């Protein structure tokens, strides 16, 4: 049976007046109509009976509009959603290009329907679909704590880099290597010119601003807060938000907008570098090695992301906070099985170090625990090699997220 | 939706759904509306050794698949009695999901039931 929706959008596209494209107001009313529809499988269905479905995936022209209406009917649907994914192969015939544009480029559009489809699942199975902003962004443009989870400013998003600067990179000239890289030097003299209430206001703009998600109509409404991204994550990892914030916000303040230009704009290059992007500052061969959105994206898509696809999704805060996540469990899972006399470096450094607890929650862990796996976030895990500075740098931001004053939904 | 996570001795994990009270069984959890409600709904979800009956209907449930049927049968002034059997592997187990309501308008959904089964697990 037609619904209120179908009929709305059968009488747009059968009133237009050019049969290849709509209007991009016609356009707009469409995706928002469906966005508000409230039986939006059974829309689905009756488009798909008409054969108007494939029109309009056919019709809406503007790569950002397809975008918006094929992230909004893959989030929506469900039972029909085979139906919805099946017209818009079938309109592909008519547009290679789709969606495949701008900072979508490493997207078949199959691979975005497919994203937005497991990530509005994901979301609401998980606990992340909606959540109001507690924290606003900075709107500083240099020196730490001036990369996305400072500012919000997408990676993907960021100007390129200068021709001169890209040359230089290449070259390794090394005041310009300096001035992509990361910002600090002495980590103990950085945390001593800030106040406390500097550090918690550097955690609450961190946490509660919205996620900078590179899918944003995969939501229900507006993007979720990254501490509600972060809490959903925690549960599915059992950790504490306290301590992926203690760790992405270590990341973050040794962290520079440019370094985040070079992060993703090098991974993306000719050069397919190997840079570390986004919050958590993940690896790209490390996504891909220990399958870091797993929880987020069914394994077909997984499996048929391309490198600079992962990269990409690195830049979408939910992927990488959730990839964040996941790896630091990694890191506690491997801890737990191994040998600690055959660790006698680690644990001199970190002498109350207690390996079983890795494999349960954070709350039960030895203060050690924490201290060594930032050692063996920033480095190689469990190769009885550590970080001097990166323990210290971590408890310090963990010591903030600890604060009563910071409160995680 | 979803709330508190709870966990049976067998290795059944699963989350209670909000707004119904929990109560550990033999192998899992039961679920029931909360209130007194006049037509209330009724979970259940276990671990099992036994496969499903052979021959259900399948359908797709998260990322792998679920075997089930609904039965029917008489009820009262508020509707059928509908009943909703699933099935899922996990590892060389499974993990049942039965539930009850009534309806005077056609077969139920199952939705809440279907996201339980979805997300619960064995360790
Ligand atoms: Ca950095
Ligand atoms: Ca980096
Ligand atoms: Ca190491």
């Amino acid at each position: 049976h037609m619904t209120a929706t179908s009929d709305l959008i059968e009488s747009l596209i059968s009133y237009s007046w050019d049969d290849w494209q709509v209007t991009r107001q016609e356009a707009r009313r469409v995706i928002a109509a469906i966005r508000n529809d409230n039986v939006p499988d059974a829309t689905i269905a009756a488009l798909d009976k008409s054969g108007s479905l494939i029109k309009l995936f056919q019709r809406v022209g503007p790569p950002e509009l397809a975008r918006s209406l094929i992230a909004s009917i893959a989030g929506r649907t469900t039972m029909q959603r085979y139906q919805a994914r099946n017209a818009l192969i079938r309109s592909l015939i008519n547009n290679p290009l789709g969606t495949q544009t701008d900072n979508w480029i490493y997207f078949p559009t199959i691979t975005f329907f497919d994203i937005c489809a497991d990530l509005a699942d994901a979301a609401g199975r998980l606990g992340f679909a909606a959540a109001g902003a507690t924290g606003v962004a900075s709107q500083a443009i240099q020196g730490p704590f001036s990369g996305v989870g400072a500012t919000g400013v997408n990676p993907t998003d960021l100007p390129s880099i200068a021709f001169g600067d890209q040359l230089k990179l290449l070259n390794k000239d090394p005041a310009t290597v300096t001035k992509y890289s990361n910002p600090l030097g002495d980590l103990g003299a950085y945390l001593s010119q800030l106040s406390p209430q500097d550090k918690l206001n550097q955690a609450q703009t961190l946490v509660g601003q919205p996620i900078s998600t590179l899918f944003p109509d995969a939501y229900p409404g507006n993007p979720p807060s990254r501490a509600k991204v972060m809490s959903a994550a925690a549960r599915k990892y059992d950790l504490t938000p306290q301590l992926i914030g203690a760790i992405i916000l270590a990341e973050q303040r040794d962290q520079t907008r440019d370094e985040d230009a070079k992060d993703y704009q090098a991974a993306v290059s000719i050069k397919s570098a190997n840079t570390s992007i986004g919050l958590g500052q993940v690896v790209v061969s490390t996504a891909i090695k220990y399958e870091l959105f797993t929880d987020l994206l069914g394994q077909p898509v997984r499996r048929g992301l391309s490198r600079k696809a992962v990269a990409t999704l690195l830049a979408s805060d939910e992927f990488n906070i959730f990839a964040t996540a996941r790896y630091i469990r990694y890191v506690a899972n491997l801890a737990s099985q191994q040998d600690l006399r055959k660790l006698p470096k680690t644990r001199g450094a970190f002498p109350s170090i207690d390996l079983r607890a890795y494999a349960g929650n954070p709350r039960n862990w030895p203060r050690d625990n924490v201290r060594a796996l930032a050692s063996e976030y920033t480095s190689r895990p469990w190769d009885d090699n550590l970080s001097p500075g990166w323990p210290m740098f971590v408890d310090d931001a963990y010591a903030t997220f600890l604060d009563p004053g910071m409160r995680f939904p | 939706d979803f709330d508190k996570t709870l966990t049976h001795p067998n290795g059944l994990v699963v989350e209670r759904p909000v707004g119904f009270d929990a109560r550990r069984s033999a192998e899992g959890f039961r679920f029931d509306e909360g209130g007194k409600l006049r037509n209330p709904r009724q979970l259940e979800v276990q671990r099992q050794d036994a496969p499903p009956p052979p021959d259900l209907a399948s359908r797709r449930l998260g990322d792998g698949e679920a075997r089930y049927k609904v039965e029917e049968d008489d009820g009262g002034s508020a509707g059928s009695e509908y009943r909703l059997w699933a099935a899922k592997p996990a590892g060389a187990r499974w993990i049942v999901v039965s539930a009850s309501e009534q309806s005077e308008d056609g077969e139920p959904t199952f939705a809440l039931a279907w996201a339980l089964l979805e997300r619960a697990r064995l360790q």
